[PDB]
């Protein structure tokens, strides 16, 4: 047979995207979180060509496509990131850009340490439970159905409807080798405790920036376009409870 | 926006 979905994971998967961080300047908060958010307006570019790449995203409403990305950047990114640490430096050290691994230094010098040992502690996951390229990939499609406004979306059915495909995918990635039941059911099992722990540290992140948003012209940190836009307007709504992320167990 | 303009 012929791996369709996976074809079109593969081929669609964004390539390397750099920060460019000064490497050669001594670390400084300022420096570092400017950095970040650099980095972030150049991947969120990447997000968005990828998003409306996927098989069914153009089904959903217009607003409802701009506003599962604006819900679901930093999960998505964060998770894309673990990955990259875990296959690149093998957990060992945040691989945020080429130009932006963060050491145990940086992590701290970042004000931002105990959000970044979560983070490395999901990078290990990747490790621990053995995840194939193929269910990363996947498991990062789902990531951008995975949280949503409790008012619902403009058309609600047509995303549950997108949600569902993409949870039956992962679903059968997971039956391609093993042949026995309680072999896929315990790993449909891990994955979706996976998924659900990238919540919680999306959440963190996610009052992080803002704070930083908030006081960044006090701490000389500078905010992109795009990224400002989206901090202060949905971020928000986040934070204050009318958006909340879909967990799968509770 | 430029975020807007993606879509539009
Ligand atoms: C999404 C990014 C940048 C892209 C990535 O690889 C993951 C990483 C997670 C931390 C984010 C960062 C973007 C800038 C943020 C939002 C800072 O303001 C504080 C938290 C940072």
């Amino acid at each position: 047979c012929q791996p369709i979905f996976l074809n079109v994971l593969e081929a669609i998967e964004p390539g390397v995207v750099c920060a460019g961080h000064d490497n050669n300047q001594p670390d400084s908060f300022a420096a570092l979180l400017s950095s970040l958010n650099e980095l972030g307006e150049r991947q969120l570019v990447h997000v968005v060509k990828w998003a409306k790449a996927l098989p069914g995203f153009r089904n959903l409403h217009v607003d409802d496509q701009m506003a599962v990305i604006q819900y679901s950047w930093m999960g998505l990114m964060v998770f894309a990131m673990g990955w990259r640490s875990f296959t690149n430096v093998n957990s060992r050290m945040l691989y945020f850009a080429p130009d932006l691994v963060f050491n145990e230094y940086r992590m701290h010098k970042s004000r931002m340490y105990s959000q970044c040992v979560r983070m490395r502690h999901l990078s290990q996951e990747f490790g621990w439970l053995q995840i194939t390229p193929q269910e990363f990939l996947c498991m990062k499609a789902l990531l951008l159905f995975s949280i949503i406004p409790v008012d619902g979306l403009k058309n609600q059915k047509f995303f549950d409807e997108l949600r569902m495909n993409y949870i039956k995918e992962l679903d059968r990635i997971i039956a391609c080798k093993r042949k026995n039941p309680t072999s896929c059911s315990r790993r449909f099992y891990q994955l979706t405790k996976l998924l659900d722990s990238v919540q919680p540290i999306a959440r963190e992140l996610h009052q992080f920036t803002f704070d930083l948003l908030i006081k960044s012209h006090m701490v000389s940190v500078d905010f992109p376009e795009m990224m400002a836009e989206i901090i202060s307007v949905q971020v928000p709504k986040i934070l204050s409870g009318k958006v909340k992320p879909i967990y799968f167990h509770t | 926006s430029r975020f807007a303009d993606f879509f539009r």
